[PDB]
RNA sequence: GCCUGGCGGCCGUAGCGCGGUGGUCCCACCUGACCCCAUGCCGAACUCAGAAGUGAAACGCCGUAGCGCCGAUGGUAGUGUGGGGUCUCCCCAUGCGAGAGUAGGGAACUGCCAGGCA
RNA sequence: GGUUCUCCCCGAAAGCUAUUUAGGUAGCGCCUCGUGAAUUCAUCUCCGGGGGUAGAGCACUGUUUCGGCAAGGGGGUCACUUACCAACCCGAUGCAAACUGCGAAUACCGGAGAAUGUUAUCACGGGAGACACACGGCGGGUGCUAACGUCCGUCGUGAAGAGGGAAACAACCCAGACCGCCAGCUAAGGUCCCAAAGUCAUGGUUAAGUGGGAAACGAUGUGGGAAGGCCCAGAC
RNA sequence: UCCUCCUAAAGAGUAACGGAGGAGCACGAAGGUUGGCUAAUCCUGGUCGGACAUCAGGAGGUUAGUGCAAUGGCAUAAGCC
RNA sequence: GCUCAACGGAUAAAAGGUACUCCGGGGAUAACAGGCUGAUACCGCCCAAGAGUUCAUAUCGACGGCGGUGUUUGGCACCU
């Protein structure tokens, strides 16, 4: 028996691509509680400590596919 | 053996197969060998008949056309769920 | 009356019955009997058309069944509100599409093969027809 | 280059805001209004949409 | 086996190295030869090298193997890199332990000049 | 021109299996280890000093379609918009169009530096 | 419960969050008035992007049938036997909201471009109302894919829209009423009379007032199509 | 009151006395960094020892593991010393 | 320093009866009756193992399936 009791707030999963933000380091472009599938590209910073990624300071945000298992990274072209 | 008059299709998608399918004829496909694959519509009265009998999946058929004569092999048939009908063959030269 | 060993879940929601039948072909036996129309299927159902053909051929040939009830049904008392909470499992039910077969036969003459699809047809609720093996 | 004249024919009443947005576009106010615009191909487009009502002359 | 588990060793600070974008003194060791060499931040041109496979440097030694031989090649990268300009390079062990042969290259080029 | 080593691009048409083959150099085995260094015990691994011997193992290369992998055309399913029917489900006009499967392909390609051999 | 003269312009909501709250009230969402502002905002074309829904599939998690091989367990002696069952594996066949080695159409985010739109966009300030919604289409949960049931998502209408059609018939189809005309053309729907307009034209079908309610099933009703056994050297 | 999944219609969000489970902690190392390492399961051989303890080899390649329910992650390891 | 867990937290501090009852409202919400629905109930029909010595259908009829009525027990809360 039981039942109701679901949690709320699932915050967010996909936050924009492209010049979308841009400026400065965003706090977007990454589901968080992902890590798989959205990794750190090198261009943009490394994740949060609750998986969360952003950018260094500029630039346009692509989505890529390479290395072995095939994960896909998001980087961002500095401009 | 087997002789099988065909015509070339001028219009393919799933209207036009349908349409097909509603003038008691079917399309279906030639391919294999070296030429490229050819789509032809055939008529489902007398190709059932033909079909029936366990032979035509045994020896090589003949599909006459406009002065071709491919004389291809039946490859796969798709056949409608519920009835004796045919929706679609699938042909390889042979 | 046929009806899973174990269950992952005890209920499951209703859904919609659409689309055409996936496995429509005789692959086991000689003979089939195939449905026509779309509709649910119970176990008793199944277990009664079942019995019709089996005693039809006595001790002749061999019978696959290619339905099975998989989803439970659900339905509250008599005298109940609406609410709640959901219902008790019942029966057990197959969901069957245009074009399944459900019974084969394998040896047995096409003559009384016939005869014992029909009996277990008049059992069956949804409409079926016989079908034969042929070939691809 | 070569314009076309476009017909609103029917009405819009119960159609779907993006249909009604695409009428706007195209600048048809009632019924019959009968106006001009320049062939191309996203004005192609906005008549593809609402086909089903206007009506094309050229 | 042992070559895959070195490669196993060395991938994390093999790829830290690029994601910080900077020059790379890598060495490869072996029981006969060691070789060194300068790899550009995008890991695909080499602009300096030198082991123990040329007839220079090697034919002024014991023996090719050795930590004289490692302090001869590292003076050799060094002095070479100062040549071509390039300057702050992150050495990088290449799975092997830092204290043993390759403990000297590093010092030498270290005191050469190269910023280790 | 090849052969080898290191660092990359790409991430199975790049893998696995079976057969053959390679030692001038390189690579790996390989000898010893009072020392630098080390084993929850062991020079197995890590590490040091060497070059007597062998390509057996490993590794590189070549052949092979047993498997993995890739994969059309056509048809089918689904679906946006408009219309219709006996409306729990379907049909027509138009636009998009799979998955699975079939024919077929397939024993990778490529950049830089260094060495042996012309 | 009741709230008294006239005209003009615009014009909602019955939602989210909180509530000693649930027929109340507050912030936001929606309406109105004023000021300011960038090509802002909407539609279409092209370009870039994430997905895991429909569908499909059974490598995984579960379930499911058949066939083969065959651990193991067991009946029947003290070490053989087996008319017994059966794990794993292989081949074939299905199912899944809480399965996925696949995977759309739409929708959404961002960029560029033409045309069109009385700025339709955003910010600040004055005034509000409203937080009982209803039905129809599509996708669902619950219920008996019962209810003019109930609970969500999205569109339309009523609410707050008169007019024409469905007989009558808010919520269905066509269509948005500034005023006047003893004017013309149309939409849905119709043209024998009631009652405006074809007792119109051509080719078929139905004998049932079917049309103008209802299924499993039954049947020498009747029209059409593609085949088969039999054959005028004699067929039913 | 809070957390996980489905319902939820491939951006976010989305109700019912709808369908299933958890939380009201723990750790002074179970945190930081450096160095190193790789699982479950099965098969063959071997004293006690056997269906299963430990040892050697071979299959297999994460079906193992995570301080705690579920989802998403993790070989680079976020897993082990 | 609060299991203020009714977790946006009316007080530091709080249980019941009224058939002796009373006021303001509601068909926004139940009981009688109407309405929608037809799960259930009632009636009919389809298949036919079997009973009927023989023999399915003189008379019954298992396991199952399809309908009609609005007519019982129910569901909804549309009217009062
Ligand atoms: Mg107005
Ligand atoms: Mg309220
Ligand atoms: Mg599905
Ligand atoms: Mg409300
Ligand atoms: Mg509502
Ligand atoms: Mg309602
Ligand atoms: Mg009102
Ligand atoms: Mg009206
Ligand atoms: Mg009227
Ligand atoms: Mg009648
Ligand atoms: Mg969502
Ligand atoms: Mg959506
Ligand atoms: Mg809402
Ligand atoms: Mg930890
Ligand atoms: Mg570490
Ligand atoms: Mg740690
Ligand atoms: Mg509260
Ligand atoms: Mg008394
Ligand atoms: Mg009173
Ligand atoms: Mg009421
Ligand atoms: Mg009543
Ligand atoms: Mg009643
Ligand atoms: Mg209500
Ligand atoms: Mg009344």
């Amino acid at each position: 028996g039981g039942s109701t009791r679901n949690g709320r707030d699932s915050e967010a999963k996909r936050l924009g691509v492209k010049r979308f933000g841009g400026e400065s380091v965003l706090a977007g472009s990454i589901i968080v509680r992902q890590r798989g599938t959205k990794f750190h590209a090198g261009a943009n910073v490394g994740c949060g400590r609750d998986h969360t990624l952003f950018a260094k300071a500029d630039g346009k945000v692509k989505f890529e596919v390479k290395g072995p298992k095939n994960r896909k990274f998001i980087s961002i072209e500095a401009e | 053996m087997f002789t099988i008059n065909a015509e070339v299709r001028k219009e393919q998608g799933k209207g036009a197969s349908r349409r097909l399918r509603a003038a008691n004829k079917f399309p279906a496909i030639i391919y294999g060998g070296k030429e490229a694959p050819l789509a032809i519509e055939l008529d489902h009265d007398k190709v059932m008949n033909m079909q029936a009998k366990a032979e035509f999946y045994s020896e090589v058929l003949t599909i006459v056309v406009d002065g071709k004569e491919i004389k291809v092999k039946a490859q796969d048939v798709q056949r409608h769920p519920y009835k004796p009908k045919l929706q679609h063959i699938d042909f390889v030269r042979a | 009356m046929l009806q899973p060993k174990r269950t992952k879940f005890r209920k499951m929601h209703k859904g919609r019955n659409r689309g055409l039948a996936q496995g429509t072909d005789v692959s086991f036996g000689s003979f089939g009997l195939k449905a026509v129309g779309r509709g649910r299927l119970t176990a008793r159902q199944i277990e009664a058309a079942r019995r019709a053909m089996t005693r039809a051929v006595k001790r002749q040939g061999k019978i696959w069944i290619r339905v099975f009830p998989d989803k439970p049904i659900t339905e509250k008392p008599l005298a109940v509100r609406m609410g709640k909470g959901k219902g008790n499992v019942e029966y057990w039910v197959a969901l069957i599409q245009p074009g399944k077969v459900l019974y084969e036969m394998d040896g047995v003459p096409e003559e009384l093969a016939r005869e014992a699809f029909k009996l277990a047809a008049a059992k069956l609720p949804i409409k079926t027809t016989f079908v034969t093996k042929t070939v691809m | 280059a070569k314009t076309i004249k476009i017909t609103q024919t029917r009405s819009a009443i119960g159609r779907l805001p993006k249909h009604k947005a695409t009428l706007l576009g195209l600048g048809l106010r009632r019924i019959g209004h009968t106006v001009e615009r320049e062939d191309t191909p996203a004005i192609r487009g906005m008549i593809n949409a609402v086909s089903f009502m206007v009506k094309v002359e050229e | 086996d042992k070559k895959s588990a070195r490669i196993r060793r060395a991938t994390r600070a093999r790829r830290k190295l690029q994601e910080l974008g900077a020059t790379r003194l890598v060495v490869h060791r072996t029981p006969r030869h060691i070789y060194a060499q300068v790899i550009a931040p995008n890991g695909s041109e080499v602009l300096v090298a030198a082991s123990t496979v040329e007839k220079a440097i090697a034919e002024q030694l014991k023996y090719t193997g050795n930590k004289d031989a490692a302090a001869a090649v590292g003076k050799a990268v060094a002095e070479r890199a100062l040549e071509k300009g390039i300057k702050d390079v992150s050495f990088d062990r290449s799975g092997f332990q830092y204290h043993g042969r390759v403990q000297a290259l590093a010092d030498a080029a270290r005191e050469a000049g190269l910023q280790f």
